[PDB]
């Protein structure tokens, strides 16, 4: 009604001042931005809401345009804008809001954190140091570090201890238990052989990335098996009609002999008689079930087990790593607003910001004892520092001449005031340690070049690209003159005997897309390229002369 | 080459096709060497190479090596104008909503879908999740969730629920959506929905449905998920001076989206948490929304600025756009201007070149002369030639120059006539010498306007010049045919000074024998220029069927009618020059000369004109001086008078026997009343003085005082600035209007004092601050008018409709204000004209009523003539050559070809620049009244009519208003109207009314008289209106003009009876094509839809055209174009604008051959 | 590379090299007209690989490259005055040449 009233009283009037709009508007809005799209599609509508009113005449002038799809679209939204009071459009205001959702952290809150995500990266390590073929391959990695394809340190930081020494020999203590393990699996105490081996490494450490790639082995591993499944159970459940119930009490429980399957085309059914055209593909897939089998140091379904805990461990300590993120957005809002004019945009500063303060939440330790603000803020406060140092201005300079250009700007702001007027840049690389051309070329460095759309102006409302000229063109008359220098060449050339205007246009590059060389010349003319030589030098003797070359001196321009 | 654009929405996909590579890094060049990067956006293996046949390394630097990759750098080695052409494409890590399809108004993502706009922005901006086909399990479709809700809801749900949130839900929902399915489901729903939101949304939302289906778009490319780059050398990053670089606005919105898709695709990568991945998705949105359309979204990102930037709709919208001063304005070469001077020796067809801009303009022809006679070996020997300006580069420039039009044309183009062809007389100096006759249609006087001269460069425009444009083609105003070659001040007081008596001169009733005789007395000195002498005339009448039968006889003429008699062509009668010839018998003489014998004769008359009026105003010696203001000796009478009677107002008003306003009127009235009786005294005492004579008695005689003669003769002045020249100045406004009421007793031959001064610099101040705004959009109305009446051209040699209006005389009350003669000049009869006797058959059909007909026509006073119009003409995307008349540029009949569109538009705004620039009500009048007039807006109160026919009756008693039913004499009466008792009525309950008839008074709107009456009626009216204006102001333009305006005006439909047709019935259709419907469905077994015809102002009228590539000129191009994409439409060109913009020749000219020969090949 | 204001200027034949003095500059008292060099400026520059029928016609008349352009300070057209001053400005690192 009240907005309605507005509506139609703008559109009997024909016109709108912000006042009449101020005083029609709702009271619950509070913000500008509401306010300002019911004056934008209020104008749609369109009223075309101004400061003050129309002149008479200005009504009759203006054109009215354009019903009444749009009319009617905006009374649609104008209509319904009123009733929902918290509706906004910034992505900050919405950034703002849904992290002021989540509540702060305290001390002992991050230390519960950082110890929960350690325990979370610990699960993840003792699923991945039961899985016997990880330390094999870890093995074999030292290997071929001892054979020097890698580095002693490279391979691995070290582990728990701070010499190399200690570390090869817990390689070799490594070795000696793997050998008494390994080939001890006669499963009373091999599974504690195997447990004792794990824990022997567990002590080690291993640089990350080797480990993400165990992690990823682990995965395919696992994700091989459980898509020989697939393709089982789903040629079984959607081809068979299969009751998960017989997968349940055949399948689970052994997972690997041919009794759940091979053995399950007696079952007395229908579906199991069924299973014999899915008993091919079934058939292989149990292959590849069985090899893993044999590929994963145990059966199937223990490996399924272990990775399923590396699993679990990984989600806990991820889920951990959320929480602490989400708690900390605070602060690195905090921090990036004190760069919110360099350049960057605030979104732009927050995500950095954010992007690092994920960096610096994997790399806590609570073992210390000090805050994590005291820690992240380096994090985040370089991830923004990088970002806006990368990605603030259109032609990119690097970042260390970025930070010689802030002490150049830094030296001079100082010299300046103590110095009297102006540093002159003798006087700048005097005063720094430069040696007076590389400042010269990083004050050349140009800044932020311009829109081209900038005002010249008020001659005729060009912007700035109407001046620039294009510098590239072959301007008529530069043409004209090409192409009659090329018939001129021509009709020079028909002066010629054959050989002499062949080996002219052959040597040069006339009507052809090259450019010949003198053994590929001499080549059609059977000469060693030194007769094809004095062909082309008489003919340009020949051409030489004048009144044979008077046309073409005038094309000489000087 | 191509004879029609299409349009469509882009698919992902061939967005790739287009694209020779995805621009991932952020960067532009090196900053060091400046060289483009290798994924930035100024890249050489996307857009190609920087240099000509070289890649970017150098490893390629040859010709030969043509369309070979490099290996080093991948930089193919072709022309470096493939870099201006090449696209790239961004792979957006997520889908993001096409702005234009969703903040549009009717947001076709949303009334496709069939969901509110808020509704799918927090779908969007990751407010709240969308079901998304959620099976079975109670879920809604579209129906919203939102987060708690949405985790509720997934709780007892560990089934697959099918929610999602952001774009990728909106183009989830849009690509699972069946098109013709919903099609079939609003069918049957359009079956039954007969109420009147219901199915009329219904049926609005089918159509689009139906639409996006033949289109041929997929519902989900509106959520795009490739983004295309736009090439480098369209959005450059070129150096300045001194290490600078001046970019677009452009680079740093495409930087802006290609670091937050970086950065999103690292977000990814990373797992982040919702929070941050969900806001830099928000971020990516906003990002490819500010690309896109910068300020749709608020608020418009700055640049390094407090500015927006311009993005790709503003790169195309807004005068700075692409349409509007890059489209149509264009800078063009073989061209320049200078300062224009008289140059009063040419003739009507030549305009004096300077020598230097002669050899500027024409350097390419004259280097082809030097080369082609020898005189230069080869271009560059004549370069250097025509450099140094040797002896023969100027006999050259004679020879090329000779028969070779140039263009002239000053600033403000109101019509046509500001442009002609002339032939260029080279000149010393550097000032364009432009005809004195010639500066009426170019409104250029010689106070230091200048002119630009282009240079037409083809046989077809050298003749579209000369036998078109050429000055002594166009002498009639196209708006009305009266010649525009009057000849202005210098020469009107020469032909006055010349043809005017006085009674006592040299040589008083000599008998010469004839003009020679007369010519070489004046000029021996023995007889004075005016004196009255009996002088034999030998006139030539073509009294005949085009005979010429001579006769001689002895007239009474001064010396100078008859040694001016010497330069007018044959078949003039004698009485022309036999009287004063002030300016417009002089005008009269030039008309009666064409209207007689033609064209040749009529410039031959026109120069000659010229030379004489210059040469005999030249010996009239016709000075002004400070004698020559006779300020009448009974002015301060008249003063004591006015003042005495004011200070006796005064003196009752102070007695309380009048008001203070009333006080006011009186003394402003005495005021006015005094300065009119010292007016009227100053120019009876100068417009006669006394002379001695033959007998030597005194003997009054009209004054050869020199102001009066110039305000007389009609050369300059009149009596109104002769009065505040010597009588008195009178009273003053000020910029509100009233009047100050202490007015200037001064006059100019006398001073003012300080404060009268100060008191006429009020109105003078308002009327200079008006002239100057009114100059600032000088040509609005012109503009509006070529918007709805460009596509208009005569097609066709005769439609044979036997419609047409019946013009009469316009009798103003009085006596005629116009009479039936002219208003039915020029126009072809659409009946036969039966002579008073009733049985004679005047002037058939068919007849151009030329001036031997309308003299036919007054003769026997037949006074109302039906005449074919252009808003009654039965052709199709057309006008035949009957229904429109003769040209009224040219004296004969219009041309198959001829755009008379834009002629009509600029014949009415043109003229309308000497009407006033406000409307003034006395009837109102100014230009805003006649703006307003075609814009066809409702009165507020409309005096009502009788919408059916029958038995006057009332019925209820004030419900608001009082109401009234109409019923037929045998008919029914479902028709009543709310008539308000405000609207105090003019007819009786007891008096049966027929239809169309008026039912309570005041301004009619024209919607409802078009309704009640004939189209004819809506035309008359509006032709009476605009010309009541026209006439009020004293401006003369024809009704042909109007009526192809109206006749643009009224051309939808409204269909009542769809028939057999397959037309719906609400709907508004081109009525040309309605038309053609209902004849074709007619020629067969069917009937034809009855329709209402509609009526549309122009701004109303224009912004419906069949066109989108004319129609994104004119309107928002955002619109235009995202109905366009949605609709699928195709401009099968067609049009004048469409052709000017892409390039070709317009349908109009010239260009109706080749449009109609190509439509011959395309129907072959 | 930088750009010298020397008069030894590229293919313009001695006659437009009158007036410059030795630096490169017109002389105060010169009266020019529109077309006259008024400071000579060759300027650096890359091959660019003339086309065939250049390389041939240079071969014929031995005129080899020049590599420099003649962006120089030529009057304005139109224009015919006398050369009243003339100021140089060199920056500290540049040396001088004669005329300054
Ligand atoms: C005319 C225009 C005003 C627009 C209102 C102003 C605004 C920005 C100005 C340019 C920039 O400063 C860059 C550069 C700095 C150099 O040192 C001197 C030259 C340059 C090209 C300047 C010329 C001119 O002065 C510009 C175009
Ligand atoms: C005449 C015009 C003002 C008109 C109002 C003046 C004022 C500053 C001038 C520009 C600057 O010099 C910068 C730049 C230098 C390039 O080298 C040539 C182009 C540019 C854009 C210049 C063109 C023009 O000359 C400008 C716009
Ligand atoms: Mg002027
Ligand atoms: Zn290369
Ligand atoms: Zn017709």
């Amino acid at each position: 009604s009240q907005l309605k009233l507005l509506v139609t009283r703008g559109k009997e009037q024909g016109y709108l001042t912000y006042a009449e709009v101020n005083d029609h508007l709702p009271e619950d809005i509070v913000d500008s931005d509401q306010i300002e799209d019911i004056i934008q599609m209020i104008n749609d509508m369109g009223i075309q809401v101004m400061e003050e009113a129309p002149d008479a005449d200005d009504l009759m002038l203006a054109e009215n345009t354009a019903d009444e799809d749009a009319a009617e679209a905006a009374a649609q939204v104008l209509s319904s804008v009123e009733s929902e009071i918290g509706r906004t459009t910034d992505p900050v205001r919405m950034y703002m809001r849904e992290m002021g959702t989540v509540e702060l952290l305290t001390r002992e809150g991050e230390i519960d954190i950082a110890k929960r995500i350690e325990d979370g990266i610990n699960q993840v390590q003792c699923s991945v140091a039961e899985y016997p073929e990880a330390i094999t391959y870890l093995l074999e990695q030292y290997d071929r570090v001892e054979a020097e394809e890698a580095r002693l340190s490279d391979l691995i930081t070290g582990f728990v201890d701070i010499d190399p020494e200690l570390a090869r020999e817990k390689f070799a203590e490594l070795r000696a238990q793997y050998v008494v393990t390994r080939d001890t699996i006669k499963h009373a105490t091999a599974q504690e052989e195997i447990l004792k081996l794990s824990e022997v490494f567990k002590q080690f450490r291993l640089v990350p990335k080797q480990f993400d790639y165990l992690v990823n082995s682990m995965r395919v591993m696992m994700d091989r098996v459980r898509t020989q499944e697939r393709l089982i159970m789903k040629l079984c459940v959607e081809q068979c009609k299969m009751p998960k119930k017989n997968f349940i009490t055949l399948f689970t429980g052994n997972e690997t002999s041919d009794t759940w399957f091979n053995a399950a085309i007696a079952m007395n059914k229908p579906w199991s008689e069924k299973l014999h055209d899915v008993s091919e593909e079934v058939h292989r897939a149990l292959q590849k079930l069985q090899q893993i089998e044999e590929e994963t140091g145990l059966t199937i379904e223990q490996v399924k087990d272990i990775n399923r805990r590396m699993s679990i461990g990984e989600a806990k300590a991820r889920r951990a790593k959320k929480e602490m993120v989400e708690a900390n957005l605070r602060l690195v809002i905090s921090i990036a607003k004190k760069y919110t004019n360099r350049g960057l945009q605030f979104l732009d500063l927050i995500q950095e910001g954010n992007i690092g303060l994920m960096k610096a939440v994997d790399k806590f330790e609570y073992r210390r004892g000090y805050k994590f603000s005291t820690y992240a803020t380096w994090w985040i406060r370089q991830a923004i520092t990088r970002s806006i140092a990368d990605q603030a201005r259109t032609i990119r300079i690097p970042v260390h001449m970025i930070e010689t250009i802030n002490k150049l700007n830094r030296i001079s702001r100082q010299m300046l005031q103590e110095m009297g007027r102006e540093p002159t840049p003798e006087e700048l690389a005097e005063r720094m340690l430069m040696p007076e051309d590389k400042i010269r070329k990083v004050l050349k460095i140009a800044k932020e070049p311009i829109s081209m759309e900038t005002p010249i102006g008020d001659d005729e409302d060009s912007h700035l690209g109407d001046f620039i000229e294009d510098t590239t063109l072959e301007l008529p008359l530069d043409s004209a003159t090409t192409e009659s220098l090329r018939a001129a060449t021509h009709d020079v050339l028909a002066g010629l005997t054959a050989r002499e205007a062949k080996v002219l246009r052959m040597r040069f590059g006339i009507d052809m897309n090259t450019d010949y060389t003198l053994e590929e010349v001499g080549k059609q003319f059977d000469v060693t390229r030194e007769r094809i030589r004095q062909i082309e030098a008489k003919a340009l003797r020949k051409l030489r002369h004048p009144s044979r070359s008077e046309v073409l001196r005038s094309f000489l321009d000087d | 080459e191509f004879d029609a654009i299409k349009i469509a929405l882009a698919s992902p996909d061939m967005i790739r096709s287009w694209s020779f590579g995805e621009v991932k890094k952020p960067e532009t060049i090196n900053y060091r060497t400046f060289k483009p990067e290798r994924d930035g956006l100024f890249c050489a293996r996307i857009f190609g190479p920087v240099k000509d046949y070289e890649c970017l390394c150098g490893k390629y630097k040859r010709l030969k090596h043509r369309g070979v990759i490099c290996e080093k750098c991948g930089v193919e080695v072709t022309q470096t104008k493939v870099r201006r052409e090449r696209m790239g494409h961004i792979e957006l890590a997520s889908p993001t909503a096409h702005i234009w399809f969703l903040k549009s108004l009717p947001s076709r993502i949303g009334l496709l879908l069939d969901m509110p706009l808020r509704d799918i922005e927090r779908v969007l901006y990751f407010e709240s999740y969308v079901v998304i086909e959620g099976g079975m399990t109670n879920l809604e479709r579209q129906q919203i969730l939102t987060e708690e809700q949405y985790l509720d809801a997934l709780e007892e749900f560990g089934d697959e629920f099918d929610a999602k949130m952001g774009a990728e839900a909106i183009q989830a929902l849009l690509k699972s959506m069946d098109l013709e399915q919903e099609c079939e489901q609003l069918r049957e729903e359009l079956n039954e929905t007969n109420s009147e939101t219901k199915r009329k949304k219904l049926t609005k939302r089918i159509k689009l449905l139906e639409a996006f289906v033949q289109s041929g778009n997929k519902p989900e490319w509106m959520i795009l998920t490739v983004l295309p780059v736009l090439p480098p050398d369209l959005r450059p990053l070129v150096p300045l001076d001194g290490g600078r670089f001046a970019t677009s606005d452009l680079n740093d919105l495409y930087r802006r989206v290609i670091n937050r898709n970086n950065r999103l695709k690292r977000l990814l990568d990373l797992a982040a948490p919702d929070i941050i991945v969900r806001n830099e998705k928000r971020m990516l949105q906003e990002a490819v929304d500010a690309l896109l359309d910068n300020g749709r979204r608020g608020r418009a990102i700055t640049g390094s600025n407090k500015r927006p930037l311009k993005s790709l709709a503003d790169m195309i919208k807004g005068k700075q756009g692409r349409f509007r001063q890059n489209l149509l304005g264009k800078r063009v070469d073989y061209s320049g201007r200078s300062v224009i001077t008289v140059g009063p020796y040419l003739r009507l067809h030549q305009c004096g070149l300077p020598k230097k801009m002669a050899l500027e303009l024409f350097k390419p022809f004259i280097y082809g002369k030097l080369e082609l006679r020898g005189l230069a070996t080869t271009i560059k020997a004549a370069k250097k030639m025509v450099e140094r300006e040797e002896a023969v580069v100027w006999d050259i420039l004679d020879e090329v120059i000779r028969e070779h039009p140039v263009l002239l044309n000053r600033a403000p183009t109101l019509h046509r006539l500001g442009i002609q062809a002339f032939e260029p007389v080279l000149i010393e100096g550097k000032a364009i010498q432009l005809h004195p006759l010639v500066c009426a249609a170019y409104n250029a006087d010689f106070d230091g306007d200048q002119m630009a001269v282009h240079v037409p460069l083809t046989l077809e425009a050298q003749l579209e010049a000369r036998a078109l444009m050429m000055s002594t083609n166009n002498i009639l105003s196209p708006a009305n045919g009266e010649p525009i070659i009057v000849p202005s001040q210098d020469v009107v007081l020469g032909l006055y000074y010349m043809t005017r008596d006085c009674v006592n001169a040299k040589g008083e009733g000599m008998v010469l024998t004839g003009p020679k005789e007369a010519e070489r007395l004046y000029r021996s000195g023995l007889a004075s220029l005016h004196a009255r002498v009996k002088v034999r005339i030998t006139e030539y009448e073509k009294d005949a069927n085009g005979e010429l039968v001579a006769k001689t006889s002895l007239k009474d003429t001064t010396v100078g009618r008859a040694i001016l008699w010497m330069i007018v062509p044959k078949g003039l009668p004698y009485s022309i020059v036999n009287q004063a010839l002030g300016k417009k018998a002089i005008s009269k003489m030039l008309n009666t000369c064409y209207r007689i014998l033609g064209l040749k004769p009529t410039v031959i008359f026109a120069d000659q004109i010229m030379y004489t009026g210059f040469a005999y105003a030249a010996r009239s010696g016709a000075s002004v001086g400070i004698d020559d203001m006779v300020i009448p000796e009974k002015k301060h009478e008249i003063i004591s008078e006015a003042e005495a009677e004011v200070a006796e107002i005064q003196e009752q008003f102070q007695s309380g026997l009048v008001t203070a306003g009333e006080r006011y009127n009186k003394v402003i009235d005495i005021w006015a009343a005094a300065n009119d009786r010292v007016s009227k005294a100053m120019m009876d005492n100068l417009q006669t003085e006394t002379v001695i004579n033959r007998d030597g008695q005194e003997e009054k005689q009209v004054s050869f005082n020199s102001i009066y003669m110039m305000a007389d003769s009609g050369a300059r002045g009149s009596a109104a600035q002769i009065r505040q020249l010597a009588g008195m100045r009178g009273l003053m406004a000020k910029p509100d209007g009233s009047i100050i009421e202490t007015p200037i007793t001064a006059n100019f031959r006398e001073g003012l004092n300080v404060l009268q001064y100060f008191i006429s610099t009020h109105g003078a101040r308002k009327g200079l601050a008006d002239t100057a705004l009114k100059t600032a959009n000088s040509g609005y109305l012109t503009r509006r008018l070529v918007d709805v009446a460009q596509d208009l051209v005569v097609t066709e040699d005769d439609c044979g409709t036997h419609e047409g209006i019946m013009m009469t005389p316009v009798i103003e009350g009085g006596d005629v204000k116009e009479p039936l003669r002219d208003r039915v000049l020029g126009r072809v009869t659409a009946e036969d004209v039966l002579k008073p006797g009733t049985a004679d058959i005047l002037v058939p059909r068919n007849t151009l009523l030329h001036e031997q007909w309308c003299d036919l026509l007054e003769e026997n006073s037949v006074d109302a003539v039906k005449v074919r119009s252009v808003v009654s003409c039965d052709t199709d995307f057309g006008v035949c050559a009957h229904c429109y008349g003769r040209d009224l540029a040219r004296g004969h009949i219009i041309n198959k070809g001829e755009a008379i569109g834009v002629i009509a538009a600029q014949s009415i705004g043109e003229p309308g620049t000497q009407l006033t620039m406000r409307t003034f009500h006395i009837i109102t009048g100014g230009l805003p009244r006649v703006a307003d007039l075609f814009e066809a807006r409702r009165p507020k109160e409309p005096a009502i009519l009788a919408e059916i026919s029958g038995i006057v009756s009332f019925g209820k008693e004030t419900k608001g208003k009082r109401r009234l039913v109409i019923t037929p004499v045998d008919g029914s009466d479902p028709y009543e109207e709310m008539i308000p008792k405000w609207r105090q009525l003019n007819v009786f309950e007891g008096e049966r009314v027929e239809r169309g008839d008026v039912i309570s008074d005041g301004p009619e709107a024209p919607h409802d008289i078009l309704r009640l009456r004939g189209v004819h009626a809506v035309t008359r009216y509006i032709v009476n209106e605009v010309q009541d204006v026209y006439r009020l102001q004293g401006v003369k333009i024809n009704d042909k003009h109007i009526e192809v305006i109206v006749r643009q005006m009224l051309r939808k439909a409204t269909i009542v009876n769809a028939g057999s047709s397959d037309f719906l019935e609400g709907e508004q259709v081109e009525y040309s094509r309605v038309k053609i419907a209902n004849r074709e469905l007619e020629a067969n077994g069917k009937v034809g839809a009855t329709y209402s015809r509609d009526l549309l102002g122009i701004t109303k009228a224009s912004l419906a055209t069949e066109s989108f590539i004319s129609a994104a000129s004119f309107q928002e191009t955002t619109r235009v174009l995202t109905e366009a994409a949605v609709a699928g439409k195709r401009d099968e060109l067609r049009g004048l604008k469409e052709n000017v913009i892409v390039g070709r020749l317009i349908p109009a000219g010239t260009g109706y051959a080749y449009h109609q020969d190509r439509m011959r090949r395309r129907a072959a | 590379g930088p750009e010298e204001i020397t008069a030894d200027i590229p293919n313009v034949g001695e006659a437009a090299l009158s007036k410059l003095d030795e630096s490169g500059i017109v002389y105060i008292g010169a009266e020019v007209t529109g077309g006259d060099i008024l400071v000579g400026k060759v300027t650096p520059k890359g091959e660019t690989q003339l086309t065939p029928e250049e390389k041939l016609l240079r071969a014929i008349f031995g005129e080899k490259a020049s590599d420099v352009k003649d962006s120089s300070l030529r009057v304005p057209n139109g224009v015919s005055g006398t050369v009243i001053d003339v100021q140089v400005f060199t920056r500290d690192g540049v040396e001088k040449d004669k005329r300054a």
